[PDB]
């Protein structure tokens, strides 16, 4: 699904 | 020239338009799911029941937009 943003692992 | 005219991008303010539609909280946007009908954002942990991960399927529908 889509998220508003992504974040660094 | 704020992105969100409702909150004026003020990090001090809750916003149910540009942040979590349920709680208005701005944190954890990487855990805010976008609804494929209304395009609002929902913390996975604000859902009933709460989810622990981002769903794998391409399309997800919020409680306001999903079939019951
Ligand atoms: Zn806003
Ligand atoms: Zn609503
Ligand atoms: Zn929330
Ligand atoms: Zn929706």
């Amino acid at each position: 699904a889509r998220t508003k943003q992504t974040a660094r692992k | 020239g704020p992105s969100c005219k409702h909150c004026k991008d003020d990090v001090n303010r809750l916003c149910r338009v540009c942040a979590c539609h349920l709680c208005g909280g701005r944190q954890d946007p990487d855990k805010q799911l976008m609804c494929d009908e209304c395009d609002m954002a929902f913390h996975i942990y604000c859902l009933d029941p709460p989810l622990s991960s981002v769903p794998s399927e391409d399309e997800w529908y919020c409680p306001e937009c999903r079939n019951d």
